[PDB]
């Protein structure tokens, strides 16, 4: 039970936001541009860490 | 051209009223959506310029085909538009124009004269198939962020005088993109020409709440629970 | 290290690459009235702004370059050279006449008469705005006062809000009762448009284009033309701006007649119908994991 | 230069002054303005171009 509780939240924990426009990188690099869409990049890449 | 006689009565809404949030596929799962609900166990009113508030569950068992159409607006004058939803036999027709309604507007089958004066300036027109087809309606309208949204179900039941007791999910049917303020509304009927008649219909209110729904293999909704209602609701939601 | 020591390691990762690209859109060909909201001769007050909604058609935005070399062209959502492959619901279209000084005043977080009493945008705006001169066009030698502008209201106006009211500004509590003068003055002013204005004063035809994003199935995106379908091989997929990668095949799920996408206990895409024609069909990742080294000592 | 305090602080005058072509305010916005309490007040005027 603990194992799979576990691994579940940390699969779950894949759809939040942390306060960027999107939670989908394909998203991000398919709208924005090089130069602006490292703001919303770097908060993905901290939550998730 | 009065001809409308209202007696109201106060009933209980069970566990009605429950319609598919968006149109994703789900299946043998449980899922939490905060939405717009009609709370279960409710004081639904039974009747014999009604306000809108913030979505409307309407009902009606009434195989006559008396009822038809709805009107929504906000000072129901030709100085401001108003929705106006006409059914018959072939089609359902759904208008935007500011008609300049009457105190008692119904069909005279067919002119619309009693109904309102004249059309007037207007954009939007809609026309499809007609919506409807010992058996029970029920319908839910609202309207959020400019778009106006109907969902719809119809179900045969037995003989019985009160709102049976059961799930049956309500399913999306249209979606206008509208864009204007709705803050009453009124009900149409279908008087012949001028005999005298009645016809009785349930009429209740959603509110923001937050339910727990089941999904069985074939991706139907087969039971829900309001996370308010008791003690042991939220021990249900909060255990999943 | 130069020296390994006995044993299995763990180095690095593999994974499968997709074989091709699989681009599918509705069969709708109608082209979206982008040229009748433009060069129309006919443009509205700042008050009085006009609101036009596009959708259900083929957006093309090549009427757009070739239409005028524009004097401002600001993106704020999306960045303009990724615009002829995304997919939205409805759009919005306003147009209006403006001063050439006043242009940079219309903007998300900006303040300004423009900005307070006539026309603001919500700071979660997604959109773009173009300004063009049109000093050739509604500048008459005598001048021209069709166009007003407000300049007093009692407030701040609120995001996508029309004013349409046309009262005497009351400075205070002093009765004038529908009079001009103390106290009671017309905030409405009529611009004034000459010839011989330089630059800052002519007047300027702007445009805000509004999108909406994740709020229904798709209805205006298409130019690129769409391709065949395979099933059982590493593919990049595009149904109607959902991209992905994977692998497609038949479906026995039986979906409503009015969902089209899937989703599981973890919240992910596990299913999708086929546009152009009504088809389920599964979508599995494609192969990926750990790669390992097995070696005895180097001595 | 002058120092405001010791007194009731009332802004309707600011608003019935004039309609004033700038008004800017960045520690706290100009709304919630009436209510606020200080401890003194430093007052600058002067005249600058447009
Ligand atoms: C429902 O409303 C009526 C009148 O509004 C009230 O008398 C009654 O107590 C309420 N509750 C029930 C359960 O009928
Ligand atoms: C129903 O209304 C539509 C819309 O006016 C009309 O075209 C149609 O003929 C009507 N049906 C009948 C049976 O009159
Ligand atoms: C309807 O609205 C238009 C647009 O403002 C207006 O010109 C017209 O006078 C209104 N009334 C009618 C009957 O068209
Ligand atoms: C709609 O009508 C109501 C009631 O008259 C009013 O309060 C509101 O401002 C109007 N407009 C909108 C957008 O709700
Ligand atoms: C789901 O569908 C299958 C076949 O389509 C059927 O055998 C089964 O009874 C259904 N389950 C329900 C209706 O709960
Ligand atoms: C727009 O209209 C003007 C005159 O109304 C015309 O000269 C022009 O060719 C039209 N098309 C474009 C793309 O400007």
């Amino acid at each position: 039970n603990h194992n799979a509780q576990a691994l579940n939240t940390l699969v779950k924990q894949l759809s939040s936001k942390f306060g960027a426009i999107s939670s989908v990188l394909n998203d991000i690099l398919s709208r924005l541009d090089p130069p602006e869409a490292e703001v919303q990049i770097d908060r993905l890449i901290t939550g998730r860490l | 051209v009065n001809l409308i006689t209202r007696t109201q009565s106060y009933t209980n809404s069970f566990t009605r009223g429950v319609y598919y949030p968006d149109k994703v596929f789900r299946s043998s799962v449980l899922h939490s959506t905060q939405d717009l609900f009609l709370p279960f166990f409710s004081n639904v009113t039974w009747f014999h310029a009604l306000p809108f508030n913030d979505g409307v569950y309407f009902a009606s068992t009434e195989k006559s085909n008396i009822i038809r159409g709805w009107i929504f607006g906000t000072t129901l004058d030709s100085k401001t538009q108003s929705l106006l939803i006409v059914n018959n036999a072939t089609n359902v027709v759904i208008k935007v124009c500011e008609f300049q309604f009457c105190n008692d507007p119904f069909l005279d089958v067919e002119s619309e004269f009693r109904v309102y004066s004249s059309a007037n300036n207007c954009t939007f027109e809609y026309v499809s198939q007609p919506f409807l087809m010992k058996n029970l309606r029920e319908f839910v309208f609202k309207n959020i962020d400019g778009y106006f949204k109907i969902y719809s179900k119809h179900t045969p039941i037995n003989l019985e005088r009160d709102l049976p007791q059961g799930f049956s999910a309500l399913e999306p049917l249209v979606d206008l993109p509208i864009g204007i303020n709705i803050t009453r509304f009124q009900t149409l009927l279908a008087l012949h020409r001028w005999t005298a008649g009645a016809a009785a219909y349930y009429v209740g209110y959603l509110q923001p709440r937050t339910f727990l729904l089941k999904y069985n293999e074939n991706g139907t909704i087969t039971d829900a629970v309001d996370c308010a209602l008791d003690p042991l609701s939220e021990t249900k939601c909060t255990l999943k | 290290s130069f020296t390994v020591e006995k044993g299995i390691y763990q180095t690095s990762n593999f994974r499968v690459q997709p074989t091709e690209s699989i681009v599918r859109f509705p069969n709708i060909t109608n082209l979206c009235p982008f040229h009748e909201v433009f060069n129309a001769t006919t443009f509205a007050s700042v008050y009085a702004w006009n609101r036009k909604r596009i959708s259900n058609c083929v957006a093309d935005y090549s009427v757009i370059y070739n239409f005028a070399p524009f004097f401002a062209f600001k993106c704020y959502g999306v960045s303009p050279t990724k615009l002829n492959d995304l997919c939205f619901t409805n759009v919005y279209a306003d147009s209006f006449v403006i001063r050439g000084n006043e242009v940079s005043q219309i903007a998300p977080g900006q303040t300004g008469n423009i900005a307070d009493y006539n026309y603001k945008l919500p700071d979660d705006f997604t959109g773009c705005v173009i300004a063009w001169n049109s000093n050739k066009l509604d500048s008459k030698p005598s001048g021209n006062y069709n166009y007003l502008y407000r300049l007093f209201r009692k407030s701040k106006l609120k995001p996508f809000e029309r004013d349409i009211s046309t009262e005497i500004y009351q400075a205070g509590n002093k009765p004038c009762n529908g009079v001009a003068g103390p106290n009671c003055y017309s905030p409405l002013q009529s611009y004034g448009f000459r010839p011989t204005y330089g630059v800052g004063h002519q007047p300027y035809r702007v445009v805000v284009l509004s999108f909406e994003l994740l709020h229904a199935p798709a209805t205006v995106c298409g130019p690129k033309k769409s391709t065949n379908l395979v099933k059982n091989k590493c593919v990049n997929f595009n149904f109607n701006g959902l991209t992905g990668t994977g692998v497609l095949t038949e479906s026995n799920k039986k979906f409503l007649p009015f969902q089209q996408f899937g989703r599981d206990i973890a919240d992910t895409t596990d299913a999708v119908r086929d546009p152009q024609t009504l088809e389920i069909l599964d979508i599995t990742p494609c192969s990926f994991g750990g790669v390992s080294v097995i070696t005895p000592g180097t001595n």
